[PDB]
């Protein structure tokens, strides 16, 4: 099972992760966290962690939600999105955990 | 050879005497003449002008029976002129057919300063060469498998400005959140941010997966509300491919004609209506002039709408609790009495013809419960749009605090519990088992509107 | 991860810095709060729940951008709040979507106890996407042969109750004696005492018959307006059929998303398309709340209608001359400036779209016709109905009285003389070689409104 | 050229006219003249000769009409009308007078 | 036969005429002349005499004209026109000249 | 899995469930029991436990009913109907019992 974005690279590390988080904040985009245990090709709609984080300030806060979504759905795959409103549109997309 | 000139308009069509038949249309009309004109003669002046007269008399009226076919004012009550409008005056089948003679021109006349037309009694001989609602109440009930409770909705939010892909996420949160349905706002159509193809398609992915979810069946009122009735008919066409339970019509921005030609296709395919009154307000707000929503409503039942608006009463959008009544039992029984207190002049027999749902939408929230099921019972949708996605947590969270909401005060009422003295306590009790609905009760505990 | 709750409308949707941009859609909505709401926040109000907004603030509004979809109210003058809609708001071609959005449910709100929309500033970037009249006057008249006059039309009396032999008699007796056209009532449809395709049928025959004796162009405005869109379109099919120059609709009774198909199908088959306005009045005669014709009759230009109904001033219904002088401008000229004194509130460019005739109807006979004249000039429809069945002698004689007081008024005009100051001489002087003019004069000289 | 109703009928006399006029009027229907020289069945709107008769009381004045209008138009056929409001509908309608050529062909 | 404005008048003199020939030019319009000797209603193009008269400065060179063609085609009737290049559309068109034989 | 009416209430106590039964006969319904171990979206018809009880004169006989159709079939969801047959229609159903794994995935 391929999951898209950098899933032809090695697994990211948390550092790598925390980067494309700055990368989606920098850029004034909206970082969320979603979950599944249905990563296929049918499935548009994995389930939400929270809402997307519209408040988030730091990319620290982000990972804090990774590691306990991480810790409450260890068998589901857990992709990080970064959502911009201003062409609403997902503008990154990528799996940073799998079971 | 006739005697022309210019003759009152009461001579032929002020009549006291008349009896109306069982198979007249009958209008009461509240009249306020131009000052120095007569009841008589501006109550004869507005019979004349939607039926069989004009403003002189002509000589080929005598190739007629004016006896058959006039309408005439049979009677003036206070400021309410009652005028019976024979049965052959009518097009068979046709709302669009009786607002042209009814409300046609007689609202602008000189002689008639203001009119506002209160009821109308469709008779039986008429009203049975229309075809009534597709589906029904019960029907749907069985549809959905829902018994026992009013049901569910909501509007998603923002009206505009969304993308198709996350409309449906917004609407795949409400629905497996206990939502029975959501829908498209009145003024979603198809727009550049939100086309219609690309919409209809990822809300009926959602629909699909809230309902594999949570084992419920959903359904997403899908607006087919467009510029022109072929492209309204195309839209349905699609909604029906999808296997959608539902689409949307404004019905009247988009008119009684295009209505009337979705409810033909509605009845060739098997979808339920949702119509939506968008722009009544524009005909019915004031108590002066214009046309009371009651018979929009009954129009409406004729066409055939599945469900329609009826108002909340207690929202944000204007709504006496007496004429709401009026307006729920017009919609749903198959006989209702005159109540002028009510607004219904007149008694009004459905002959049959199947019930339609209301609607009560627009500003609500949880602490409304309570006295939403008291005035609407069962058989009615309960629509949270800014009360589902306002939620402190989001849509899901907003949709179960909702559900759970109106469980409680079903439960309550059926244990025999004072719903209106015990409301508040009721949903008290059920919000200790239900965080989503504490929240909601403590969001909106101080916003409350005149009723 | 937002900040829910109840919030004023004014803090979202109040702009009184923004300026509107030449894509935008305006509006002048006459506001009536609820004593004690102020007018920004009545005017608020009605530009969120008409665009983007609801009563609470929900967490999906971060999902798009508002300040670029958000209608909002960038001035307010007295009780007239001026609000701007972007144009990705609305729906390409849809006077359906236009009025779903501003007119759909603002006018029902607690906060708000009555609401107008007087005008409307449709931007030329979305009235490109409508087409307009499918005929406008310049070919309507190149259709007709007919230059230089105001023409001349008549509703068919009684309303209702003749049956469609009878009917086509009437219509004969009118056309052949000088109107241009008949028209059936805007109620007579399809019905029980007369059926639309006897009365198409023998409507065209006297149609022929009126233009082989007498050698002008005729019509005959046949009613297509039914109770589902596929009826018209049926009954349209047939006019064509038969060869009838013209069809009509009731384009407010039978709505906009079924006139619109006609106007395609009018367009389509070679038909030209009159536009009676049934129902206008319910709501666009109170001066405190509804729709102003002003806005009924661009968004008529829109769609496409031939002609349209804009009152006579001086007949048996209500007209505002100065109001109407704005409207004949509006259907009619190819950009119209803003006039407070016309109560047109915004510069109107009409992006090329094709006119619509002016039809002055309802109450009016030969004395009226020195003031129609002067109003409305030659690009009008003046219709009389019972004056011209009323004539004493019937339709023919009073066609011909008909025909006869617009054409000496127009030439009077074109000599140079003041018809309205002249106006009773220069029909005195027709009516000396024409008794029919005569006789009406008589009968209707003490009937005013 | 037949002309429908008694057009199977020798051609009905002035007194045999009078008759069915006054059957018009017995039964409370209108009577009215018409007239033209082109009568054949694409023509279903015949000239009127004056408006239809609301107002004639006696088959006296009915004959007086037709008298005038067969001297006005003695080269046109000429029939007789016999209207009902209550049915919207022509009850009785016949010829009563044909010019010269029609019995010399 | 009627022919459009002014057939329900009694028919002008050249009087009349020069009067509508003066509005014509006063309101800027471009006067023509036409003529045919089929004027019913299937017949939408009658005979130009000569082009419309986009350099006539006065009534009485139209009416010139007029004579000429009447005295050319006295068979025909003869209308005169008036043509608005902005609006593109004719603004008024009636009959001059009517032959004995009407 | 949701099973409608009372679904999102706090599973049933046999009181609550009886006040809900004694709601059905005061109104002059018919109460009834079926129950199934597929319970979702695409099932309308769930096995009957017994007919509808039309002679059923107090809630008593019913809770009676249901107690045995439980013991019977713990595996299975159960829900108790409520007929009218003056409308021809449900007017109350709900689930009354649910098997242990619902409550524990
Ligand atoms: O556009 C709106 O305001 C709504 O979606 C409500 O949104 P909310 O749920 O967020 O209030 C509905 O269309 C109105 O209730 C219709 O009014 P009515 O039912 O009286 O016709
Ligand atoms: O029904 C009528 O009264 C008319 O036929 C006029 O009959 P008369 O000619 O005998 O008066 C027209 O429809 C009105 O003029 C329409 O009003 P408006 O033009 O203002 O829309
Ligand atoms: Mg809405
Ligand atoms: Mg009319």
């Amino acid at each position: 099972m391929h999951t898209e974005t950098f899933s032809y690279l090695p697994p990211l590390t948390d550092e790598e992760i925390k980067k494309q988080v700055e990368y989606i904040l920098k850029n004034g985009w909206i970082p969320g966290i979603e979950y599944t245990d249905e990563p296929g090709p049918h499935n548009s709609y994995w389930s939400f962690w929270k809402l997307p984080f519209f408040n988030a300030e730091t990319a620290e806060e982000v990972m804090e939600e990774l590691e306990a979504c991480r810790e409450a759905n260890p068998d589901c795959y857990i992709k990080i999105t970064g959502y911009d409103n201003i062409r609403q549109g997902q503008v990154l997309s990528f799996v940073a955990y799998r079971p | 050879q006739y005697e022309a000139g210019v003759r009152p308009y009461r001579e032929t069509y002020y009549d006291p005497d008349y009896e109306p038949k069982d198979t007249d249309l009958l209008c009461a009309f509240r009249i306020t003449p131009k000052p120095g004109v007569p009841m008589e003669e501006a109550a004869a002046a507005v019979a004349a002008e939607s039926s069989t007269g004009t403003w002189t008399e002509v000589w080929s009226n005598l190739l007629t029976d004016l006896e058959r076919y006039k309408a005439r004012c049979y009677r003036i009550e206070g400021d309410v002129a009652y005028i019976a409008y024979p049965l052959d005056l009518f097009e068979e089948g046709s709302i669009v057919n009786i607002m042209s003679s009814i409300v046609g021109n007689v609202f602008g006349f000189k002689a008639v300063q203001a009119l506002r037309l209160e009821d109308m009694r469709i008779p039986v001989a008429y009203l049975k060469t229309f075809p009534g609602p597709p589906t029904g109440i019960q029907v749907e009930r069985d549809r959905l498998n829902k018994y026992g409770r009013p049901l569910l909705g909501g509007t998603i939010k923002p009206k505009l400005g969304l993308s198709a892909k996350e409309y449906a996420r917004v609407v795949y949160e409400c629905l497996r959140g206990g939502l029975d349905t959501t829908k498209d706002d009145e003024n979603l159509n198809s727009q550049p941010f939100n086309r219609w193809r690309d919409r209809f398609l990822y809300v009926m992915e959602a629909v699909r997966k809230a309902e594999a979810e949570t084992g419920e069946r959903k359904g997403h009122w899908l607006n087919v509300t467009a510029g022109s009735t072929e492209e309204m008919l195309k839209r349905a066409e699609f909604a029906a491919e999808l296997g959608s339970r539902y689409i949307m019509v404004d019905f009247l921005t988009a008119g009684f004609a295009a209505f009337a030609s979705v409810r033909r296709w509605a009845r060739e395919n098997g979808l339920m209506l949702h119509c939506h009154r968008a722009m009544h307000a524009v005909f019915d707000r004031q108590p002066n002039h214009g046309i009371h929503f009651r018979v929009l409503a009954k129009w409406l039942r004729m066409v055939g709408g599945d469900h329609v608006h009826t108002g909340t009463v207690v929202g944000k959008l204007e709504g006496d609790r007496a004429e709401t009544l009026g307006i729920a039992d017009l919609l749903r029984e198959d006989y209702v009495p005159a109540d002028p207190g009510r607004g219904l002049f007149f008694d009004q027999d459905w002959a049959g013809l199947k019930p339609v749902f209301p609607v009560a939408s627009g500003g609500i929230h949880v602490w409304h419960v309570p006295d939403l099921v008291s005035i609407f019972g069962d058989d009615a949708f309960f629509l949270f749009g800014g009360g589902t996605h306002g939620h402190p947590r989001g849509s899901r969270a907003g949709a179960t605090a909702n559900r759970v909401a109106v469980e409680a005060v079903v439960q309550a009422r059926n244990e025999g519990r004072d719903i209106l003295a015990e409301g508040r306590e009721i949903l008290e009790e059920a919000a200790r088992s239900c965080p989503e609905l504490r929240e909601a009760m403590e969001l909106w505990g101080d916003v409350k509107f005149e009723v």
